[PDB]
RNA sequence: AAAGCUCCUUCGACGAGUCGAGUAGUUUGGGAAUGCUGCUCAAAAUGGGAGGUAAAUUUCUUCUAAAGCUAAAUACCGGCCA
RNA sequence: AGGUUGACCUCGGAUCAGGUAGGAGGACCCGCUGAACUUAAGCAUAUCAAUAAGCGGAGGAAAAGAAACCAACAGGGAUUGCCCUAGUAACGGCGAGUGAAGCGGCAACAGCUCAAAUUUGAAAGCUGGCUUCGGCCCGCGUUGUAAUUUGGAGAGGAUGCUUU
């Protein structure tokens, strides 16, 4: 199973240069912070859930915050970019937990933003106090607003006396009978449909 | 009348 | 704005006023030259829609090109190799006579930049488009930032290269499954596909 | 044939107001 | 002209502190350009209409006849483009249009 | 929004969560009918007049053809929804004229 | 003078020989589900597209085409410097 | 004077005033067009290959790009690139063979502009010429140049604080 029938030798890229590339984007990145300081070199993201029955289990970093999470957290979608907040309009909240998720990120990001007046000789009421200025700093979002728990626990200690009890019947059997109902549905609607047919020609 | 939008 | 009944109205193209309208522009463009500048367009809502100000700088080009398939140009129309199991009769040309058109306004303007092209009339034998050409050199071009990004060198000829709406509706630049082998570029995709990367700790 | 800089710096009206009333920030995160 | 001097006008008097309407009164004007005619007759602001005959393309003004029909406006068919034009400060003018004129009018 | 089951399988299957209730965004109001719209498409409508095709699929709908007239209009158009649609709005202009007269 | 936030009775325009259909050529893993082009027909207003098996009926989920701009990570047997 | 005097529209002329294009280079990039040797026992499907040759067009990158997307989940969320998906789904005479994509981790991240609205209590917009550098003219333009709006919304209201 090789595919060695066409003209491969034309375009067989080595990787050489793979040193040299790590050299050039550690400079790369290294002249980005330089420039971005004092801010952090990279914008917040949000945690938001992997699709699909596979992934579903783990939590990731989305694009951008929510418009929804924006408003509840009381940040204008304005001042949100400007103040190194990514927001992503495509995406949308269609449950409390996520959404209360987020908003919760963005407002310990607010309670530990520091935010440098405009012009250093008129300070603005929004804008930290000279004195409040100073204080440590963080200069990487990824590290600082990480993915604390990705996962679930897979492991807990309940006493024996909490214990659920269980399905009734089993759980096997609640399997078979979901699925069962689920083949199922149409031709005990269509039945029912004809059985009430019959009763109203026939009552 | 038909308007386009409404108007200050 | 009377430009939502023209849009209305052209959407009409079988109603007799249409028919009558169209019948006697055909007859005009045909006595016309095959690529001759109008003095304004013909249909103002389209080409205010594709792009079209009136505005010193905005010029429209109406042409005509032959309609039809392409013939392959091989002497007496014979293919000397293996059996095609086809004639050069039913040989489809893979870009649009629109894109045709534009190429050839272009050739006759070379100082101007497509901006974009419309479908105005057809007969038989031809179909005919006006196409709306953009001065990169005049300043009050220049000086308007909705449309000085045509003054930039990277725009020389976009109607050469497929980057009108017909350039990409030829070339697929769409999202989607349908369109895998040709949303990013179909040779770069290829390129991309078939090259053989090795890792030096492979 | 470049475009001269303060037409490449032109900007639109929208744009401009919005440049006015919500630039670049310079902020900072407390660790 | 007239223009700049009553923006002079107005110029002086927000200088001495009035307002623009102080010193400037309300203007009546002939009404023109297809667009602002044909939002004036969809609003029923016009009361007298007037179209020119030999508009080129004629799908700019084949349906003011008949959106004056509907409207219950008072148009008329006229010859000149270019006598609207003189009436506007243009060269060609399609359609003009009168909403409201002065009292001695 | 009904709730799910919490099983894998199913009806109603999937993780339970408390789903929201959203406003309606903006670009799903698409196809809904303005009034600006509709009266400019009327006046369009009665100054243009009809197709030829259009014309056919009335007087088959006056003979009373209906499954004739509706072969013709997916002929014409392409597909069995838009011959519906065209069906059921050129009868509309057919009532429309007879009430009229 | 412009600008943002909050709430709302109401309004809320959104690209046509275009989408789509048939047919022919070509292409594709998409010779049952691909894209492009030519010819003929040719749309609509909660409409339209898609949901990889053809069709009718009833639903659901996603977006909003036929106008346009935009750095970075990517490529580099040409040129220059090392 | 009315057989006159003009206003527009369209089409021309000028060694008119001011500009622009051609050719080179083409390693990489965007398209068009397009083989055969080879591999299939031979050989018109196929493979080579949507390649070589030929033609047109750019730049330091080009192209693509902010969903008429993917999905079917507790939903992700512009484009590009690497690893993986995966030699998998799938396609294929008489079989030699061909062959993706979603998710996932990473690199890098950046968002937006028009048409469809009447400024109508004032084309507020712009090219060119002359300048005493204050401006003044010839004009373009209402068959629509400015401000405002782009679906993430917005328009109209109500409300009380903030911003330049």
């Amino acid at each position: 199973n090789n595919h060695f029938r066409k003209h491969w030798q034309r375009r067989v890229r080595c990787h050489f240069d793979q040193p040299g590339k790590k050299v050039t984007r550690r400079l790369a990145r290294r002249a980005k912070a330089a420039a971005l300081a004092p801010r952090p070199v990279d914008k917040l993201r949000p945690i938001v859930r992997c699709p699909t029955v596979k992934y579903n289990r783990r939590t990731r970093l989305g694009r951008g915050f929510t418009l929804e999470e924006l408003k509840a957290a009381g940040i204008p979608r304005l001042l949100a970019p400007t103040i190194g907040i990514a927001v992503d309009h495509r995406r949308k909240n269609l449950s409390e937990e996520s959404l209360a998720a987020n908003v919760q990120r963005l407002k310990d990001y607010k309670a530990r933003l520091i935010l440098f007046p405009r012009k250093s000789n008129k300070p603005k009421k929004a804008d930290t106090p000279k004195d409040q200025q100073t204080a440590e700093t963080t200069t990487s979002l990824r590290t600082s607003f990480g993915v604390e728990q990705p996962l679930a626990p897979g492991f807990t200690e309940i006493s024996k006396s909490e214990i659920p009890a269980g399905i009734e019947g089993g759980a096997y059997r609640a399997l078979r009978k979901a699925r069962s109902d689920a083949r199922l549905v149409g031709v005990r609607e269509k039945r029912a449909k004809e059985k009430a047919e019959a009763e109203a020609n026939k009552k | 009348a038909v308007s386009v939008r409404k108007r200050a | 704005g009377a430009l939502k009944y023209l849009e209305e109205l052209s959407k009409k193209k079988q109603s007799d006023v249409v028919r009558f309208l169209l019948r006697v522009r055909c007859w005009e463009y045909r006595q016309l030259n095959v690529i001759h500048r109008a003095s304004r367009p013909s249909r103002p809502d389209k080409a205010r829609r594709l792009g079209y100000k009136a505005k010193q700088g905005y010029v429209i080009y109406r042409v005509r090109v032959r309609r039809g398939g392409r013939k392959r140009p091989v002497p007496k129309g014979a293919t000397y190799g293996k059996p095609t199991n086809q004639g050069v009769n039913q040989l489809k040309y893979q870009r649009s006579l629109r894109a045709t058109a534009e190429e050839r306004v272009g050739r006759r303007c070379s100082n101007l930049r497509v901006l974009n092209s419309y479908w105005v009339n057809q007969d038989s034998t031809y179909k005919y488009y006006e196409v709306i050409l953009v001065d990169p050199n005049h300043k009050a071009i220049r000086r308007d930032p909705r449309i000085n990004w045509i003054c930039n060198p990277v725009h020389k000829h976009r109607e050469c290269r497929g980057l009108t709406s017909t350039g990409k509706k030829s070339r697929g630049l769409n999202k989607g499954h349908r369109f895998n082998k040709t949303r990013a570029g179909r040779r770069k995709t290829w390129k991309r596909h078939n090259t053989l990367s090795l890792w030096r700790y492979r | 044939r470049r475009l001269s800089k303060e037409d490449a710096s032109r900007v639109l009206e929208k744009t401009k107001k919005r440049l006015t009333h919500f630039p670049q920030r310079k902020y900072a995160v407390k660790a | 002209q007239e223009k700049k001097e009553r923006l002079l006008r107005e110029a002086t008097a927000i200088k001495e502190g009035k307002k623009k309407e102080d010193v400037s009164k309300k203007p009546y004007t002939v009404k023109y350009g297809l667009n602002h005619v044909v939002g004036l007759i969809e609003n029923k602001k016009a009361s007298l209409v007037l179209i020119a005959n030999d508009v080129d393309p004629i799908e700019l003004v084949v349906f003011l006849p008949a959106l004056c029909r509907k409207m219950g406006i008072p148009y008329a068919i006229i010859k000149g483009k270019a006598r609207l034009g003189t009436l506007v400060h243009k060269k060609t003018a399609a359609v003009v249009a009168i909403t409201e004129v002065r009292s001695e009018d | 929004p009904v709730e799910r089951t919490g099983l894998i399988r199913g009806l109603n299957k999937g993780h339970k969560t408390t789903r929201r209730v959203l406003k309606e965004r903006p670009s799903r109001r698409k196809g809904a009918q303005s009034k600006r719209t509709q009266f400019v498409r009327s006046l369009i409508r009665e100054v243009a007049g009809l197709a030829p095709y259009e014309r056919r699929v009335i007087e088959l709908l006056r003979n009373g053809k209906d499954k004739r007239a509706r072969k013709f209009s997916k002929k014409k158009l392409g597909t069995f929804g838009r011959a519906k649609r065209k069906c059921e709005e050129l009868q509309r202009i057919i009532a429309e004229s007879r009430r009229a007269h």
